[PDB]
């Protein structure tokens, strides 16, 4: 498998809105269950999202703008948190995908080799 | 009862799997 | 019969029961738990007394094999030994008779 | 006991009686000379134990006996040498002198008629024998070994004591006295240790002191330590080491960081310090001498206080590679086992002054 | 000792054998007692990490715990600085194990036949005859790994089967 | 001009000469030119040392140029003395090679050494 901490982690849009409403913090939650030193991620996808929920989730933005997370970027106008995420998972086999999307959780269970998440930081092997 | 098996008991059993196992992975991957 | 180099420690002179105590230390190279026999027959010649003036006991060997430490006696006379010596050990010697009971 | 003899002013070292003597080996490794008449004994690379006897100081050492092995002696039960013997040892009481070296076994030797009266098989074949050490006024033997062991035996009665583990490389150099206690060095791990052999413990003193650090001392005003090759005891609370870089290193029982080291001794000549090849110090003293094959006895005094030490001065009267010191008194008489080459089978570069033989240095009071 | 979660689950079932197959083992419960000890450990290790820089709580019990890693022989000197310590993993007590540090010393020429190798009354560290094969060596015990005095390929006896091949010769073809 | 570089300190030194020692001590180790010529050549070889005090010393510089045909580190050190006595050996070997080895007991140090060769060849 030749996976080594420390352990990179991506964070789609349904985690932070699971996050704060059950009050588990981001990178101290997932230093918990994953028991070594994280290194979290955000793409361009996925934050640009949260601007339209943006009047009623002003919580999830000033907390995904913090020096503890990291900036990710990818290059295309028009894709989503959905499926820029799937391609970056197939042509490398060295991420952990964090989320609870059913929709998004059926396409990461295909795919051999993939470490998964749980509601907020309590982890699940592959 | 039965006189069927005649399978190794313990380590050497182990050590043919990992055999077998290798000679599969060797095919696919390449 | 592989040069057993009984060493000895631990000798502090006791007049007040005419006797020295000392620590008998039994190497034995190629060698398994030799006896009490001989061990009394090859210390009384480090102290030329006589084997039946030389007490000997304990001896809880080391682990594997090749050491021996036991607890060893020493009188001034055969008399001495039939007074302060235990009464089975003397038996054990072949000092004495068990009148049994 | 602890040092006492005071004699390091009384030595009248500038008119020392030098001498040598050419023999007729080649490569003589070590050199012991026994004291209750004095004799001495040599064994060499060419398979040979020679035997002088020394208590007439004023004439170089004559000969009385000698004895040389050969290539009969192939198995290893075989009263005979067939390899480069490393070290010899005489016993206390005048009676025995060992010998061994490559050929892995210790042949025990009688003093009288020169005869081997015992053979002894290591019985590994990493047990070759370097450095043989008796305990003084006793017949313990330690028998320092390359695969990383001590071995203790009783000589009287030819039997085995008990070993002693824990080094990392092998042990060259070990040093003792009445009590019952040595120093062993492992002489590429760059430490030291010593041995308590009925407490069965060891105390790790530690070398390796980085020449960087000493940069440092550079900018406030060298060379590596990378083996510690000889190990020698002063007294039953102190002793000395000699290293690979002209350091020599002075130790205290109480002391886990050297006490003392002494910078660059016999010198150098990027550029490439002297071994110190050579080290012993007369028991209980504030003196000792330390030799090269740079071509002079370097002999230094223990300060009283136990906390450095002074030159006394050098003797140039011996080129070549100093193997081994002895030292013996009634005066004292200096013998040092000149050798063309390193004891270990090493290689020298350009000796000025190729010879074989013993040089003899007389002080009075 | 503690079960792991999930008892069949397929990137971790054959990740099992590739690790019975280097090291050469026979129960995963002698894998998950060793995950189980490194565990407890890293429990304790996320511990020091939260409290205050130079805490004599973050020395006594942080660095000495940080020396114990290096005394058993897995944390290398240069990596000394407590955040190795989250990063060790699972076969590094693996590979402090007796059986595999003798296949390492050359000697052995597979995993398999130095398990045999040790529960047959052969090879000493010290001077004490070892035959369990988890004696997880101290690191200062490794160049002392040799041969006994005793148990032929260490001489002084051929033993109780070559003897009888010696026994075998002298009865038809002698006498 | 130099002809010398890159030419090691002295805890470097020291500790290259203890890895030598573990290698002699695994068999893992070629001894000469020759040798070590042949084993870049097989592309066995991890990485190769020479030394500074060997005359002449030009028999010795086919080595940088072998090597950075494969890209094989490689560091000077001052004594062919020591570099022989850190074989288990007691006459002088002017240069040394490493093979390679994933079933090494000493694998670890001999990746710290590649590690402080390579930061030092750059």
């Amino acid at each position: 498998q030749a996976i080594k901490p420390p352990y990179q982690v991506l964070i789609d849009t349904n985690f932070i809105n699971f996050s704060i409403q059950k009050k588990v913090d981001i990178v101290r939650g997932m230093m918990d269950c994953l028991l070594a030193k994280c290194n979290p991620l955000i793409t361009d996808c996925v934050m640009a999202e949260l601007e339209k929920l943006g009047p009623k989730y002003r919580i999830a933005l000033k907390l995904a703008r913090d020096p503890r997370i990291k900036r990710l970027s990818c290059s295309h106008k028009g894709t989503y948190a959905d499926d820029c995420l799937v391609h970056r998972v197939l042509q490398h086999k060295c991420y952990i995908v964090a989320t609870n999307d059913a929709g998004l959780k059926q396409r990461i269970r295909k795919i051999p080799g993939i470490p998964l998440m749980s509601v907020g930081g309590h982890a699940y092997v592959i | 009862k039965t006189e069927k098996p005649k399978k190794p008991k313990g380590r050497a059993y182990k050590r043919l799997l990992y055999t077998r196992r290798f000679v599969n992975v060797t095919l696919v991957n390449g | 019969s592989d040069a057993v180099t009984i060493r000895t420690r631990k000798v502090i002179s006791n007049p007040l029961l005419a006797r020295k105590q000392f620590v008998v230390d039994v190497l034995h190279p190629n060698r398994a738990n030799v006896s009490k026999d001989e061990l009394r027959e090859k210390l009384a010649e480090v102290y030329k007394a006589e084997k039946d003036a030389v007490s000997v006991f304990g001896f809880r060997t080391q682990f594997g094999g090749g050491k021996s430490v036991g607890f060893g006696l020493v009188y001034n006379s055969v008399a001495e030994a039939k007074k302060f010596e235990p009464t089975y050990r003397l038996v054990r010697y072949g000092l004495a008779e068990k009148v049994e009971k | 006991g602890r040092v006492f003899r005071y004699f390091g002013d009384k030595l009248l070292i500038s008119e020392a009686k030098q001498s040598f003597t050419r023999v007729g080996e080649n490569n003589l490794t070590c050199i012991s000379c026994f004291q209750p008449r004095l004799f001495a004994y040599t064994v060499s690379k060419d398979l040979q134990l020679t035997k002088y006897d020394i208590t007439d100081f004023s004439k170089r050492p004559k000969k009385l006996k000698y004895a040389k092995g050969g290539a009969k002696y192939i198995p290893n039960t075989t009263e005979g040498h067939y390899d480069e013997i490393l070290t010899v040892a005489a016993s206390p009481d005048g009676k025995y002198v060992v010998t061994g070296g490559r050929d892995r076994k210790l042949i025990v030797w009688s003093t009288e008629s020169l005869s081997p009266v015992k053979v002894i098989p290591t019985k590994d074949r990493r047990g070759e024998v370097l450095s043989l050490a008796f305990r003084k006024n006793s017949d313990q033997l330690y028998a320092s070994c390359a695969d990383f062991k001590i071995r203790t035996y009783s000589i009287n009665q030819f039997s085995q004591l008990e070993i002693l583990y824990g080094h990392h490389d092998i042990v060259e150099d070990i040093s003792a006295l009445a009590m019952e206690r040595c120093v062993t060095v492992g002489a590429r791990d760059r430490t030291a240790m010593l041995w308590k052999i009925p407490d069965e413990t060891r105390l790790t003193f530690r070398g390796g002191d980085e020449p960087q650090k000493l940069l440092r001392r550079w900018m406030k005003e060298f060379f590596c330590e990378g083996s510690i090759d000889v190990v020698s005891m002063v007294d039953d609370f102190h002793f000395i080491t000699g290293s690979d870089n002209g350091n020599i290193c002075l130790w205290s029982l109480a002391k886990k960081k050297p006490i003392f080291t002494e910078r660059i001794a016999h010198g150098i000549l990027l550029l490439q310090p002297f071994w110190i090849t050579s080290l012993y110090a007369i028991p209980y003293s504030n003196v000792f001498i330390s030799g090269s094959w740079s071509g002079s006895l370097k002999v230094w005094k223990i300060s009283d206080n136990l906390r450095s030490f002074e030159l006394l001065g050098e003797l140039s009267g011996a080129k070549g590679v100093v193997t081994k010191i002895q030292v013996v008194e009634s005066k004292f008489r200096i013998l040092a086992s000149i050798a063309k080459e390193h004891r270990l089978g090493r290689w020298i570069a350009n000796v000025s002054g190729a010879r074989n033989g013993i040089y003899s240095a007389v002080i009075d009071q | 000792y503690s079960t792991p979660k999930r008892p069949y689950e397929s990137s971790r079932l054959d990740a099992e054998l590739k690790l019975a197959g280097e090291f050469g083992l026979k129960n995963k419960k002698e894998i998950y007692r060793i995950s189980f000890q490194l565990s407890k450990i890293r429990r304790a290790a996320r511990d020091l990490l939260t409290r205050d820089e130079k805490d004599p709580k973050r020395l006594f019990e942080g660095n000495a715990l940080i020396r114990r890693l290096v005394r058993v022989g897995v944390l290398s000197e240069d990596k000394k600085k407590l955040d190795y310590v989250l990063a060790l993993k699972v076969e590094d007590f693996l590979e402090r194990r007796l059986q595999t540090q003798v296949y390492k010393l050359g000697l052995a020429k597979s995993v398999h036949h130095a398990r045999v190798l040790i529960t047959q009354r052969h090879i000493a560290v010290g001077k004490q005859i070892v035959n369990i094969p988890s004696f997880m060596v101290r690191l200062d015990s490794e160049k002392h790994i040799d041969f006994a005095p005793t148990s032929p390929f260490g001489g002084a006896r051929p033993g109780r089967v070559a003897r009888r091949n010696a026994a075998r010769k002298a009865e038809a073809s002698g006498e | 001009n130099p002809k010398a570089f890159p030419l090691a300190d002295a805890a470097l030194t020291q500790q290259i000469l203890d890895v030598v020692q573990q290698a002699a001590n695994l068999r893992q180790l070629k001894k000469g030119a020759n040798e070590a010529t042949k084993t870049l050549n097989r592309g066995i070889s991890e990485f190769i040392i020479m030394a500074a005090d060997c005359e002449p010393i030009e028999i010795l510089l086919h080595l940088p140029l072998l090597c950075e045909d494969k890209n094989v580190p490689y560091v000077f050190v001052p004594s062919r003395v020591a570099l022989g006595r850190a074989c288990g050996v007691s006459r002088p070997v002017i240069a040394a090679s490493i093979t390679t080895n994933d079933a090494s007991a000493i694998k670890t140090q001999i990746y710290a050494v590649k590690d402080k060769i390579e930061t030092l060849l750059i």
